[PDB]
């Protein structure tokens, strides 16, 4: 799946109504601001990004408004469209399921917790969910390995997961109520599982061995 | 007084908007110095 | 003046500061094998065909886009630069599609004639290939890009050359595949040339959509007249019947390129 | 003298004070441990004082590189040609095992903004481009309500701490992409085009984001830089050893009972690493099969050499290794190593950009074989042919992604070519 070829289709076409709040134009035009004059087009990431943030899965007729308003020519809008993640071109459940299946993430069998989901759902990986709800799709290392196999929806991680602990998050979001995002088991950060290896003392005061006139 | 040891208080992330990088980037433009000009407005003109 | 001495694999010549090594050896006469870097085109260093080996440096360089410096003896023939071109070839010719007698580019392939000279004599791919469904981009370029090898001439003709900033990549990874992601229509008045420029036959000449295997067609210089500029072009001519017309060098008139018009 | 043994970092030596979130993440813990202490001063003392003191702690590279900051940040010490000179400080961290620079980004940003204030102003810097993993939502917005109030207390913007140098912090998303953490990729990621890594000269140092002279830099090495420069290169110095001096915001995942990340000094053998920090590895140290250290890009190491060797960038070397990032994986017994380098090298794969012919191709292409590897349906001689192809792929590419990717083949056929041939040997008999 995943086809970087976009076909005409009457709910994704360049007719395909898109558009931005004027919240969302002054959102632009701080992204704008951020950068550099004479190199503007560098912004076209979060601006596309602020397409999803209005409207998730993102229509070729977001791409082509995102262009006309970057000043950048189309396919310039859809080479960083097609070549980074996330970025859903096509449309998606408003929940998005994302598992980490890489080696470190794998190793605490992290593929229970992928046929949990898997069971719990009935859908498989890829496809949404009947009601369009919930995506089943993995992730590569996201940057939370560290913790147990762990999953991220929308913007929440949540952390230090077993197969049994995704299933009260999952009809959460299936009963509309959203899951406290962080660690399942104790461990509010990354502190060992046993207890507190370090970090056990009262921190360091200013002026601590400083050489006065540094 | 008494340092908590055992106690997380980064829990504010938990309440965040979709909007909410843009929502207080916006207010930090305030907070900011005019972008150095690289002359032409596009590096097509 | 500042005129730097660099050799090359021993014999020493004269090179302006910041020449990148493909052209210091050019001066001598030898050439480094490239896909990815256009005389009169932008350098990309991408096809990594352009790899050879600095005299006592660790690693291979790329030749298209590297700023020469002092000495630097350019071991052109060195055993570390053929095995990395070898294996830069065989990473090129391994997901290539089996159309050497089915593709017009047959014989004058660019691909095939450095594989007769720097390459493999067999392969070692013993899995399945990678296969790409055809984008139409007009009557006038045939499109198989299962044989594209993302040398990404064509992208840099089309924004600098014609201008026409509409030819991309898409994707990541070995999915990666060059196109218009939109069925779009490229219809520019140089758009011909990128038959020119595609090292492989992944864009083609329609009109001429394999007329003849170009080992047969004999070659006669001319002037066009479709236009007052006057292009020098070749015809190529087979069996008293002309096939196609392709842009001969002047670097005065037409560099290397003709309009579709022309053409 | 030479220091007999490293280990058990003091407490009050930590530089990450908050690394747990035991503190109040924004100004006011921040400035409670001593951050934003003594800067007015460290910005008067002027950039060649900065760049004399990153020498004398001698910080190799933080972020997986090893190079020294000392001649790094030493590349931004000539005139100004008129150019805006920038900072860059990358977190991308979709390296397996990375997860020191998410914790304290969401934990210590206001010493993470001090390391660029500081760092910029030894760079020559007009502000510094802050680049968060997009992944990371929660994260930037964490670190950017605490530049907001850097900003309205003045620290950061113009007359930084009263001090005329008009430092700035850009905040900058990214949609996603393991090759987004290479410097050049992420400069190109940063410029709206592709993460696609340019070739080098021209260097990052000359030839950055828009053409502008900058500087890449990890999130612990600029965040560790405002504390030693307060307190001088001795600190650093002091602890780890030569060169690779220090500390190091080690990561410990796996098979481990505790798998946490914890701060510790520099230079430490692995066996108390795992065992005093992570509960040891699950099963004892018996039940441990193997260990890569830093980094997957780094190749496994077998329990035979982890016991003995320091965790230093040099030791590592003479353990056919690399340090990395200090992203310590350890797989027990009960682990399929195959399958696992299979994971890992399919990660790979899904986050090869694709530019040069090397990476995209031959990292597919050894996808494909190791898996079928991993399946068992191979010939002895294919083992062969993967080190030859490991090898082909080593030093033709643009970036080091393909280096990162042909590494961990070395180390598994290397250490684990009898049970390659095992499997294979079953597969063989399995049919008939
Ligand atoms: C594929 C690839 C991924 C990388 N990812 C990261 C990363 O996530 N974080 C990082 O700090 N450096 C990363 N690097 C290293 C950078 O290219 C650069 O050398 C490094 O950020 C310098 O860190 P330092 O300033 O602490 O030495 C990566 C390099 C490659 C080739
Ligand atoms: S373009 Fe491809 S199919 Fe055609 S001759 Fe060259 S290698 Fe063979
Ligand atoms: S289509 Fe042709 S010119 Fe374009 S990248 Fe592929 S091989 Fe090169
Ligand atoms: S190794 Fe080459 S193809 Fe792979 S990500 Fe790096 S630059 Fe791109
Ligand atoms: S392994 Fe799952 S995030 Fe790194
Ligand atoms: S010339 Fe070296 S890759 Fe194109
Ligand atoms: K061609």
């Amino acid at each position: 799946g995943a086809l970087f070829v976009h076909r005409d289709t009457p709910e994704n076409n360049p007719d395909t109504p898109f558009d931005f709040t004027p919240e969302n134009y002054k959102r632009i035009e701080a992204i704008v601001k951020n950068y550099p004059e004479g190199h503007k087009a560098a912004a076209v990431l979060p601006v596309l990004d602020l397409a999803q943030r209005q409207n998730g899965w993102l229509p070729i007729s977001a791409m082509n408004k995102v262009a006309e308003i970057l000043q950048v020519p189309p396919m310039r809008v859809y080479e960083v469209a097609t070549f980074y993640t996330m970025y859903n071109r096509k449309p998606v459940g408003k929940y998005h399921i994302q598992v980490c299946t890489t080696t470190p993430c794998m190793l605490r069998n992290s593929d229970s917790i992928l046929e949990a989901i898997q069971k719990k759902l009935g859908i498989k990986v890829g496809e949404t969910t009947p009601d369009k709800l919930f995506t089943l799709i993995e992730v590569e290392c996201l940057g939370a390995c560290v913790n147990a196999p762990m999953v991220q929806i929308n913007d929440n991680y949540y952390e230090d997961l077993t197969p049994k602990d995704i299933e009260e998050i999952i009809d959460e979001l299936k009963a509309g109520k959203i899951p406290k995002p962080g660690p399942r088991s104790g461990r509010f950060s990354c502190e060992p599982a046993g207890g507190l290896t370090s970090l056990t003392e009262p921190p360091k005061g200013p002026g601590f061995g400083v050489q006065a006139g540094l | 007084e008494p340092f908590d040891n055992s106690t997380y208080r980064n829990l504010q992330h938990h309440e965040y908007s979709t909007y909410t990088f843009l929502d207080l980037n916006v207010e930090l433009s305030k907070f900011r110095m005019p972008q150095p000009s690289s002359g032409r407005q596009s590096p097509r003109h | 003046s500042n005129l730097i001495e660099v050799f090359v694999d021993g014999q020493s010549v004269m090179v302006e500061p910041g020449t990148t090594v493909l052209q210091a050896c050019e001066k001598v006469g030898m050439q480094i094998p490239r896909f990815c870097y256009h005389e009169r085109l932008s350098v990309a260093g991408n096809c990594r065909m352009c790899l050879v080996e600095i005299e006592k440096a660790p690693k291979v360089v790329a030749a298209c886009a590297m700023p020469v410096m002092k000495g630097w003896n350019i071991l052109t023939n060195s055993e570390k630069s053929k095995k990395a071109r070898e294996g830069v070839m065989e990473f090129l010719l391994a997901n290539h599609p089996l159309d050497c007698p089915i593709c017009d580019q047959g014989g004058e392939c660019d691909l095939q004639d450095q594989s007769m000279m720097f390459g493999s004599d067999r392969s070692r791919f013993l899995e399945g290939k990678r296969a790409v469904e055809d984008k139409n981009i007009g009557p006038l370029v045939k499109t198989i890009m299962t044989r594209c090898i993302q040398c990404t001439r064509c992208i840099r003709f089309a924004s600098e050359i014609a201008g026409v900033d509409d030819l991309g990549t898409t994707g990541r990874g070995n999915d990666m595949q060059v196109g218009t992601y939109i069925e779009k229509m490229f219809m520019s008045e140089l758009s011909g040339n990128i038959i020119d420029i595609c090292p492989v036959g992944a864009l083609t000449s329609k009109p001429y959509a394999f007329t003849a295997r170009p080992w047969e067609t004999r070659k006669t210089e001319s002037i066009d007249v479709m236009d007052a500029v006057g292009s020098n072009i070749v015809v190529s001519t087979r069996t008293g019947e002309v096939m196609r017309i392709l842009p001969r060098m002047h670097e005065d008139i037409n560099e290397e390129w003709i309009s579709d018009k022309t053409r | 003298p030479k220091k007999t043994s490293f280990g058990s970092l003091k407490d009050e030596d930590r530089i990450f004070t908050n690394l747990y979130g035991r503190h109040d993440w924004r100004l006011k813990g921040a400035q409670s441990r001593g951050d934003w202490y003594k800067t007015k001063e460290i910005l008067l003392k002027g950039p060649d004082w900065i760049l004399g003191e990153v020498k004398t702690s001698g910080l190799r590279g933080r972020g997986g590189a090893g190079f020294p900051t000392g001649l790094k940040w030493s590349f931004m010490n000539k005139p100004s040609d008129g150019r805006p000179k920038y900072l860059v400080v990358n977190a991308d961290e979709g390296e397996p095992g990375t997860c020191k620079d998410r914790e304290i980004i969401r934990h210590d940003p206001h010493k993470l903004v001090e390391g660029c204030l500081v760092g910029g102003r030894a760079m020559g810097a007009r502000a510094a481009y802050i680049y968060i993993r997009g992944e990371f939502y929660n994260e930037a917005s964490n670190l950017q309500v605490a530049i907001r109030e850097a900003y309205e207390a003045g620290l950061i913007g113009k007359n930084a701490c009263g001090s005329g140098y008009d430092f700035d912090v850009f905040v900058v998303r990214g949609a996603g992409a393991y090759i987004c953490g290479e410097e050049t990729a992420l400069i190109e990621s940063i410029e709206g085009k592709q993460g696609k890594p340019r070739l080098k000269p021209p260097f990052p140092a000359d030839v950055g984001v828009f053409g502008c002279p900058t500087t890449v830099a990890n999130v612990e090495t600029v965040a560790v830089s405002p504390t030693i420069c307060r307190r001088g290169g001795a600190w650093f110095a002091s602890f780890g050893r030569e060169r690779n001096s220090g500390t190091k915001l080690f990561n410990i995942s796996g098979h481990v009972n505790h798998p946490c990340t914890v701060e510790e000094e520099m230079s430490v053998p692995l066996k108390e690493l795992i065992e005093k920090h992570a509960g040891g590895v699950i099963g004892g140290w018996d039940n441990l099969l193997a260990v890569i250290p830093g980094g997957s890009s780094t190749p496994l190491i077998p329990k035979s050499v982890c016991e003995t060797v320091l965790m230093d960038f040099d030791a590592l070397v003479q353990a056919q290794t690399g340090l990395g990032t200090a992203a310590v994986i350890v797989m027990d017994r009960s682990t399929d190593i195959v399958k696992a380098i299979a994971r890992l090298i399919e990660f790979y794969k899904h986050e090869s950009c694709g530019q040069c012919t090397p990476c995209r191709e031959g990292v597919d292409w050894m996808n494909k074989v190791m898996a079928r590897f991993v399946k068992g349906d191979a010939r002895p001689a294919e083992i062969d042919s993967l080190w030859e192809i490991s090898k082909q792929i080593e030093g033709h590419t643009i970036c080091a992604l393909g280096d990162g990717a042909a590494w961990p083949v070395q180390g598994l056929i290397r250490h684990f070519r009898p049970e390659l041939e095992e499997r294979m040997q079953q597969f063989a008999l399995q049919h008939q």
